[PDB]
């Protein structure tokens, strides 16, 4: 089965400038390549078909090319509209087979994010469990690793985080990871801290309370 | 109009199955390949199989074969998936594609899928209509740095999806609301956070505004 | 073969129009039966794999 | 097709080995009927184009 | 011994047909295609069809097809070609020619015709068979003299043309013959002599035409 | 149909030497292009089929090969058996196509023909038939003029011409050109000339007789 890989996995870039994102396939493929748009909450929507063929109500900016196993598609001024994830797909062959996907972001600054830990609340502990919870705020590039330490044990399976969309405004992204043990797990430690690992970020910030406190 | 009309959303517990519907209007329904390609959350696609609508044959992706049926209704020009013995990786928007158009030539020259449906999201869990519980989000000390951040986690609600807003909608700078998480217990949870000037902390009141129409639950919470 | 080459089937061609015909079973990648006929002006067509008409054309071509 | 391309025919061959058939029929560049059989391994071989065997082998692949 | 075996020279009338024949030996005769090409004095080779020997199925060029058949013979491992409605344009020599060996395995690469039949001269025409007159060609000097002998009026070709039953043959030209309008042929053999031989030494030019059973022995 | 092209019509070089002849198809016949060589009174003889591939019983140096339309036969060290006619010849199609042949001939210095002329004999004269022969003997190149003028008329379509194979010892041709008269007609003139032109002659040569003599 093919393999369709897509580069780079994020192109951060800002609007009015031209987008050149690839598609390579394992092996041949003919000229059975197509691109697709995907905007969040929508369904995805066809681009270009059979390398470099245009399709009705797609706007003139949008062009492909490509010779071999090697695929491109350009977006000579980016819109602001035009900032979401591509796919390309193969149908020279059964199954068909989408890339990994490239999304296209607004590009800024580094940024590192402003964090904040919240204990669990008392009317939380009464009911029998306890949610420790971590927020990176306004960071950039999105990449981040949060870590949670409890008494200097790495925990592991017990956490789920969460990451906005860009904000609109300041082209930053935020996250919040959420750590869920019970009152009686929760209550045989002492302290609760959140590592975090960022590009701005020139050594680890730790966040932390002692529990009782 | 040309357009294809998935069926609505879909709760299932896991080992159950789904049948999931295509609707398509205004264009020669014999005249193009069917496909269904399903997203999991956060990633990317994955070609389930296809039906043609003269022959009524199906053709599958192999991880699927085991578990999943395509049919195709030409009285109705609706094409149908159903998937079995469901589990917790099935959780997905599922997606039905029109690939031609194609005519009585054979061809090895191809068309893409230039009309896809809405999508129909199938949540795979064991849960029942929940109201959620609202817990505040505020630091362990009112304390030294120049802003601070609060905010309302929601808890445990089911299903999809829940509204917050701050101070009734008055408040909207600064405010970061999480997509929801699925928990192993097969219920969501979310938070909503607020960056606020730490000399607010005594003046300004801060609320969020939770609600949860299929519990028909409203909370007002103060942080 | 690495998929379906068959949509859309065709009725109504007299044989005396029809130069050959391939008649191809399901594969690993394709689920249905084919049938295309190359026509005496060169033109490749899909026809329906109905066994009595296709045997039809099958036995007007062998005599 | 532009000249004969069957010289020798064969007729033992089970449809299970089958793949696909051709039936072409006498043309401007060709006074001989000709069957040709794509094996499941990918050879192609001539058949003897008598009628109700080819359409037994035909029929079968025509169906199941 | 692998060989292409066809059958003798033939003249014909304008309007009459032949049949030519082509017999295999030593190879497997329904293995290989058997092609049927003529070439027409001084010029190119042209295909006029073929036959399976397996099938007995022929093809035929367009040009001829509306006045050819080709049949075969398994009994015999003998093809034949007949041509009919006979015109000048048809005088050539006809080549049978194989093409294999081939199998019950479909092909777009083909060999080549790798054994040709010896040809069969095939000469149409309202003439009938006529022995050659010969007469002296002499000069009317130099170191050097020029002699030779004029053959013509003759048919069918050939004709064969030695200088003193064989012992001499430096110097010799005998050149191809010309169809005249007539329909027969004619064609000159001449020697160069030294001068001082001319009396002292004999030159006799040596005719044979076998069709009219014509021998000639003419001294210069 | 297929149309094939050979060139040149004259290949003129000496023994030892490579040979370079050509055939080009009006329209693709895939690689079912083969070569034969024939010699005055023999059958056509295949040296190369399938533009490439070797024949059994033929020397190694003959060779072939061919992109597209475009197809050539190798000889890389000419023999004196190699001086031959060759053709190409298709089998992709029927019907099958042959180019119209190229000679390979032993190039030589430029020899100018020992001119003769021939009056009728008394024996042709007696049956009422005239024939006068003009001989031009061992000349290099083939290519000459002959011309033959009665009492200054230049004559044409009354004459033919027959040229020899080349010369196996001095690499040579000789040609005759014989003019067909009644015997009423030759005797109403008197000068009986044969003009010719060839590469190793400064000026024309003319042979001729008085009907009187």
């Amino acid at each position: 089965e093919i393999v369709l890989t897509q580069s780079p996995a994020t192109l951060s870039l800002s609007p009015g400038e031209r987008a050149t994102l690839s598609c390579r396939a394992s092996q041949s493929i003919s000229n059975n390549l197509h691109w697709y748009q995907q905007k969040p909450g929508q369904a995805p929507r066809l681009l270009i078909y059979y390398t470099s063929r245009s399709v009705s109500g797609i706007p003139a900016r949008f062009s492909g090319s490509g010779s071999g196993t090697d695929f491109t598609l350009t977006i000579s001024s980016l819109e602001p509209e035009d900032f979401a994830v591509y796919y390309c797909g193969q149908n020279n062959e059964w199954p068909e087979v989408f890339g990994g996907g490239t999304k296209v972001e607004i590009k800024r600054t580094v940024a590192a994010p402003s964090v904040f830990i919240f204990p669990p609340s008392d009317e939380q502990l009464k009911s029998g469990t306890a949610s420790v919870v971590c927020l990176l705020n306004n960071f950039y590039p999105r990449e981040a690793k949060v870590q949670w330490k409890v008494d200097n044990a790495l925990q592991s399976g017990n956490s789920q985080e969460s990451v906005t969309e860009q904000d609109s405004k300041d082209s930053t992204y935020s996250l919040s990871s959420t750590l869920t043990l019970s009152k009686a797990d929760y209550e045989k430690h002492k302290v609760y801290a959140c590592e975090v690992t960022h590009q701005g970020l020139s050594s680890p910030v730790t966040k932390s309370f002692n529990r009782g406190e | 109009q040309v357009q294809l009309v998935q069926s609505g959303a879909e709760v299932k517990k896991p080992g159950a199955s789904v049948k999931v519907s295509c609707k398509a209007s205004g264009y020669e329904f014999t005249s193009y390949w069917i496909h269904w390609v399903r997203q999991a959350p956060g990633q990317g696609l994955e070609w389930m199989g296809n039906i043609s609508p003269n022959s009524g044959s199906a053709n599958y992706n192999e991880k699927f074969k085991s578990r999943v049926t395509m049919t195709r209704d030409t009285s109705t020009s609706t094409v149908y998936m159903e998937l079995s013995s469901l589990r917790s990786e099935d959780t997905a928007v599922y997606y039905c594609a029109r690939e031609g158009p194609y005519s009585y030539y054979p061809s090895r020259e191809y068309y893409g899928s230039d009309l896809w449906g809405q999508g129909t999201l199938v949540t795979v869990s064991s849960a029942s209509t929940k109201g959620p519980s609202v817990f505040p989000l505020a630091p362990c000390s009112r304390s030294s740095e120049s802003t601070a951040a609060l905010g309302c986690l929601v808890k445990d609600y089911f299903p999809e999806p829940v509204t917050v807003s701050w101070n009734s909608g008055a408040l909207t700078s600064g405010v970061h609301t999480f997509p929801a998480v699925l928990q192993s217990s097969g219920l969501y949870s979310l938070s909503s956070v607020v960056t606020v000037p730490s000399s607010s902390l005594g003046t300004k009141t801060y609320t969020c505004n939770v609600d949860h129409k299929p519990s028909n639950t409203k909370v007002d919470k103060r942080v | 073969e690495l998929r379906c080459l068959c949509m859309k089937t065709t009725s109504g061609i007299h044989p005396k129009n029809i130069q050959s015909l391939e008649v191809i079973g399901k594969g690993i990648h394709c689920n249905q039966v084919e049938v295309i006929a190359t026509l005496k002006d060169g033109r490749k067509i899909c026809l329906d794999p109905d066994a009595p008409r296709i045997k039809k054309i099958v036995q007007k071509k062998l005599a």
